[PDB]
RNA sequence: UUAUCGGCGAGACCGGGAUGCACCUCCCGAAGGGUCU
DNA sequence: GACCCTTCGGGAGGTGCATCCCGGTCTCGCTTGGCCTCC
DNA sequence: GGAGGCCAAGATCTCAATTTCGTACAAGAAAT
């Protein structure tokens, strides 16, 4: 329906009802300030600080490694128009050069699968194969096209909580390219 | 001098129609919506204002009289200050410190120019948007196509002398190559304006530089067709009308209406009922209407309304009740010391 | 210059219909719709109109009458100009200064002109 | 005293519209944005507290007295220091800083002066600005065009003798040859300030000179046009304004109000009720609204305000339920204390 | 946080003029038929 | 009492005109004596 | 008739200048 009217009280005042209601998410966060960021939690089920048992993050330190490439205020606007959804030729062309200086697998999360298309569109292949999320696909056969023989993966929307790795357990992709945010559209 | 406000119906007894520049682009001849793109479209308050204008305007015209040969007092001049406020002349100053007191001579004197005021004089008349009450009240009519007399109707190639069938022949012939190469050149120069689309200022500009230059190529194109310089079938793009019996609120005033302006004002409605086209389109009969309206009258500091009467437009008649209206028409016609030469 | 109102009725004697570009689609031909998919259709007055303004043409040729052999006076410009209303040879421009009081006269010489412009 | 909160809607009869200098610009007509050009427009308190203030001072006008044949017992100092606070005497008493009770007794003794202040004199009504109900709710309004009213119709044409015939023809060849000179020296204007978006500041100077200069061309090339100094037919700009039926929610306060300055304030909207006309484009009609506010008063120290009642304005009539209302209004009547001369 | 303390305020209607309109036939072709107390 | 078989192609404009102008405030961030009322 | 209480003058001057957020995907049901 919506939470037009606030629906959201009404799962709250269930979680209450219960004994104890663990809300839990790797993502249950928007800063890293337990109480900052996790007032959306506070603020759409309706449950408070007096009610909330605890509001707490647990990072570990020592988890994987990780090198950040980012984008910087210079780089081609993403969209040379975005209500009528038109991506700007200049930052396909920037995203596709990148893609291709990459020089193992990779896994390609665009926010839309029409981001998919256009952006699999620009790319000539030169890179090994290169693995596209149609429009209203299911991820796990890529998932499963990708083990035998890793690559460049493209998939929009995906994710979900799932992560393309190997058969015995490994990281089979050095490379996460996110080309834009996934920017919510807006909604009247 | 009192305020009076016309509120009442207009129904369309054919559609109504109006081009207002802003609102119409490239699509063809779209309705002002009222708001956004697909807000619910009105029929400008300009439009019937104007309307109502030159009613009262060529009202005046009668009431004046004409000469024998049927020419009016009035000045060019005069009648371009009287039906559309502008003067060609250019003696109406804006703001000049010797018109304060202007107003109340050339409002007794020029009871139009008052109703409908010029640059400088505020109009005593306010003519409201008309406002459809249901949904989907409108639609795209006029939709056709322009088709060649000679081959819808074959007995008109015998009224056509040898040597003119033969122009037909190269006319036909003429439209039909120039007409492919227009199609050649067209959907190129869609092809690139979808493809300025997703294009960089610099090359955007580049893009529109060639989408006008293969405009100039239409153009030439089209020159270089000796017999026609237009082609003569062709589909005509339909226009964004308000449907038949459809009900628009409208809501005119006339601020601190003395009994003249207030005449001078119903006469006008009665003239303008005599053709009661509202918009253009006057192929098709668009524009033509069956609008009531009850004036009500409302003294300062006082919490209700009276209504004067109600001023019904029929295409049998029009009807007005109440003594009131019926008095302030009499004023205005028993009124002789207008001097409308302002 | 007297404003006449024809206001009347068209009985059916056989089935009236008319294919209104914009009315139809590809799910099928339908009458243009006084206003959206489920209005009232109505006939348009722009078929009326052509078919009035052929029927005046015709006349008008029949009143100025056919030579031995059977044509026209007219060229195919003014016959254009008479029914269709499209100018052949250019000879049509708009809110032209020239034109100002030219077009009481035309409409005099050329009822036709002055009745469907 | 009490602090009374007129909370409320003002629904839109006939499009609302305002001219705020600092909101257009050449870009066209806009109406004033909260804050941003991608903002909802709203309109300003300022336009709605000046016809609230010359409604009040209208009811102050009939409250004394029309004497004479209408002539009203006050200067014309008076008459701005009510509807304005300007005083072009400069007789007002200014209050110098530190007065105890600063106008106590020119509040006491002027209700309308208290209500809407003066300079120096705080005034007690605060008069908020009409924000819009959701998004869309405005539009481009008016536009339309000038049309020659004898190329429009040839009727109107029998009306004009020869001479007259020939003016129009010398009109029109006048506007036309200017309108293309005009056009060439606005294109050339349009590429200048195209030059502008290269802004290298040195060059900016000679930008503004050259364009300046260029615009001095174009009024000296229109003031040789000797039939008509403007061209007639020309598009109208729109003016941006809410749509009818737009819901702007609108907050008045009167902070410290006696039942006299209050009833004084409630007199006034019955008065505006008459002609409920907000901002301009009065033309096409344009500020017609119907309002709608609930009073509440706020004792301080409570937790809560209380609601002393709701005035609805209608074109149906002013609707003022509650018996503070009344006592208010009733009070302001019966009061013959003001004393509103210099 | 190199101390302590300080509402910046009061008034203004931006409004006044405009018909966007003028021309077009969308038509051209057809059997929906045959079977059974 | 079971299917048939779903048509093409036209052709898609031309202009005109884009206003005039107002009119942009007071203050005041300190102390002192002179003069005027007046407890 | 000395205490308020309002009002006019004191000569000089620092300095500085603007053009538009966000554009989607899933997976998964004993149903409103």
């Amino acid at each position: 329906i919506a939470v037009n009217p606030f629906i959201g009280m009404n799962v709250g005042r269930y979680c209450t009802q219960w004994r104890s209601a663990l809300l839990t998410s790797a993502t249950l966060s928007i800063t890293s300030t337990p109480e900052t960021g996790m007032e959306w939690l506070c603020k759409a089920l309706g449950l408070t600080s007096d009610t909330i048992s605890i509001r707490k993050i647990f990072s570990p330190d020592v988890y994987g490694s990780m090198k950040l490439t980012i984008a910087g205020a210079d780089f081609p606007k993403v969209f040379n128009d975005p209500k009528e959804q038109i991506f700007s030729g200049q930052w396909l062309k920037a995203v596709v050069e990148q893609l291709s200086c990459i020089q193992g697998p990779a896994l390609v999360l665009t926010a839309s699968h029409y981001e998919t298309r256009m952006i699999a569109n620009q790319l000539g292949e030169v890179s090994q194969p290169v693995y596209i999320q149609k429009a209203g696909q299911a991820l796990s056969e890529i998932i499963k096209q990708y083990q035998e023989k890793p690559g460049i993966l493209i998939s929009a929307g995906a994710s979900v909580g799932v992560s393309p790795r190997g058969e015995n357990g490994e990281q089979i992709f050095q490379d996460l390219i996110i080309t834009r945010i996934p920017f919510l559209p807006p909604d009247r | 001098m009192r305020t009076l406000n016309f509120n009442g119906k207009i129904s369309t007894l054919e559609p109504l129609t109006v081009t207002v520049k802003n609102a119409v682009s490239t699509s063809g001849h779209r309705l002002p919506r009222n708001g956004g793109f697909n807000a619910a479209p009105y029929f400008p308050g300009t439009s019937i204002r104007g309307t109502l204008r030159h009613a009262a305007h060529k009202v005046i015209v009668d009431r004046v009289g004409l000469n024998a040969d049927g020419k009016s007092p009035f000045d060019l001049a005069e009648h371009f200050m009287l039906a559309q406020g502008v003067d060609i002349n250019g003696e109406a100053e804006t703001f000049a410190p010797g018109e304060i007191n202007a107003g109340a001579e050339l409002r007794s004197k020029n009871p139009l120019i008052s109703l409908f005021g010029r640059w400088g004089l505020s109009g005593k008349v306010g003519i409201g948007n008309a406002i459809p009450d249901g949904d989907n009240q409108w639609g795209m009519f006029g939709g056709g196509a322009r088709s060649i007399m000679f081959q819808r109707d074959e007995s008109l190639m015998e009224f056509l002398e040898t040597d003119q069938v033969d122009r037909l022949e190269r006319l036909l012939e003429e439209q039909a190559e120039a007409s492919v190469d227009i199609s050649q050149i067209k959907t190129e120069q869609d092809a690139l304006k979808k493809a300025m689309k997703s294009a960089d200022k610099d090359t955007k500009a580049e893009l529109q530089i060639k989408v006008r230059e293969l405009d100039e190529k239409i153009q030439a194109r089209k020159d270089q067709k000796q017999e026609s310089r237009e082609s003569i079938r062709r589909p005509i793009d339909p226009y964004e009308a308000f449907i038949t019996g459809a009900e628009l609120s409208h809501r005119m005033s006339i601020k601190n209406a003395t009994d003249e302006e207030a005449g001078l004002f119903i006469s006008a409605l009665i003239r303008f009922a005599a053709e009661p086209r509202f918009g253009g389109h006057a192929n098709h009969n668009c524009g033509l209407v069956e609008a009531h309206w009850t004036v009500t009258t409302w003294k300062p500091g006082e919490l209700v309304p009276v209504t004067l009467g109600e001023i019904v437009i029929t295409p049998n008649g029009v009807e007005i009740t109440g003594d009131e209206l019926f008095a302030m028409v009499k004023a205005f016609n028993e009124n002789q010391s207008f001097d409308f030469t302002a």
